[PDB]
């Protein structure tokens, strides 16, 4: 349809909390080949985050039930089967997001801000695959997540101020990747503390239109620090 | 408390 | 499949908050022709309540956006279109629930408790149709909701004690039907107050296994009373 | 506060 017709209907789907509709509209906007505005970029991000987030939460619930029914043969087999069904849904969602990133989003990203955004998204959705993967296929998945995070991290530190919310949010998810996926509580703590300290050291670079976004991510960086320091 | 929210 | 295999997988879907899966499993349990246990009866009730409840909430959001964009031609047309799409989903969900009630649930209901339960469900899902209907088709929808509520109400008062949670919950939804659908704030207030007062007058009839359920519905009856008395 | 919940 018309791109603006697809965008505002995705904004309606967001208010109605129909994120399957919201992701479908923003996917067609991406499939039209044109670069996304920062508004369309966030609508696509919010939509698929809710779509994949529902499966991650359901996966955690069914996975935990699977381990607490260890000595319940019939109940554990059903929990194992249901976890495998949610996993297949979760892998299809990420594979679509990663497909959109490699064909339209990252290749057509003209700006450093958008490239950092899409490379962080590539690392995020490979991290979501790593949460449900195992073996050598997981090792290749994990390395893809680290490569996307690292390239986005190097571009963000060369092109963005330490108080930039996209750079701060990238350091937040990168540190989460180190703690939860690579089980390095301090390659994450150092990264998170460095991002927090460098943002406080240059608080003069923070903009009025983005300072409540950046201050919030600085609070989250410090929460992960406090929690990982425990 | 974790990763980046919306 | 096996009925017990379908039931516990619906219990897993409930924990995972995948109510589309939960409603699909409990629908096949109903389609096997056998009477539902009270556990399966509640799993079917909870599943479709969440499935239809998501559309009702989304309908209210998009409907309200439609009225606040009155002088925004392009925005209101999109809101009107999206509300019509959610409406079609909502009517299909209720028509399926009402189809299951008339073919399997109410005809095979051997017990007064189950018949009151299913007749209340018929009134509930006709009330959900009345929320999104208009004209003469709405008038026939509303009369179907009142007929199901009334028959369930007469059976409940003849066969159940005033402190029975199903009888109390039926009086709660019946009063909601009078206030919200027939715009009679006092045919609802009287019904709600009568159910509350008769439950307090015979609190000796309340069971240990159901007293926290009944006391909760008595609190809800009194909240609707306080709110409608305003 | 309204109708019957789950």
């Amino acid at each position: 349809m018309d791109k603006n017709e697809l965008v505002q209907k995705a904004k309606l789907a967001e208010q109605a909390e129909r994120y399957d509709d919201m992701a479908a509209c923003m996917k067609s906007v991406t499939e039209q080949g044109a670069e996304l505005s920062n508004e369309e970029r966030n609508l696509l991000s919010v939509a698929y985050k809710n779509v994949v987030g529902a499966r991650r939460s359901s996966w955690r619930v069914v996975s935990s039930i699977e381990q607490k029914t260890e000595g319940a043969e019939k109940k554990q087999q059903m929990a194992r089967e249901y976890r495998e069904k949610i996993e297949t849904e979760l892998r299809d969602i990420c594979n679509d997001v990663l497909s959109l990133l490699e064909k339209f989003l990252i290749p057509n990203a003209s700006q450093a801000e958008s490239k950092v955004f899409y490379l962080k998204m590539k690392g995020d959705y490979y991290r979501y695959l790593a949460e449900v993967a195992a073996g050598d296929d997981k090792k290749g998945i994990v390395d893809q997540s680290q490569q996307a995070y690292q390239e986005a991290f190097e571009i963000s530190k060369k092109e963005m101020q330490p108080t930039h919310p996209i750079r701060l949010g990238l350091a937040l998810n990168f540190s989460v990747f180190y703690y939860e996926i690579l089980n390095s509580p301090e390659k994450a703590c150092s990264l998170a503390k460095t991002a927090f300290d460098e943002a406080i050291a240059e608080l003069d670079t923070l903009s009025e239109e983005s300072y409540k976004d950046s201050t919030l991510i600085m609070q989250l960086l410090r929460d992960n620090l406090t929690l990982w320091t425990s | 408390g974790g990763s980046l929210p919306n």
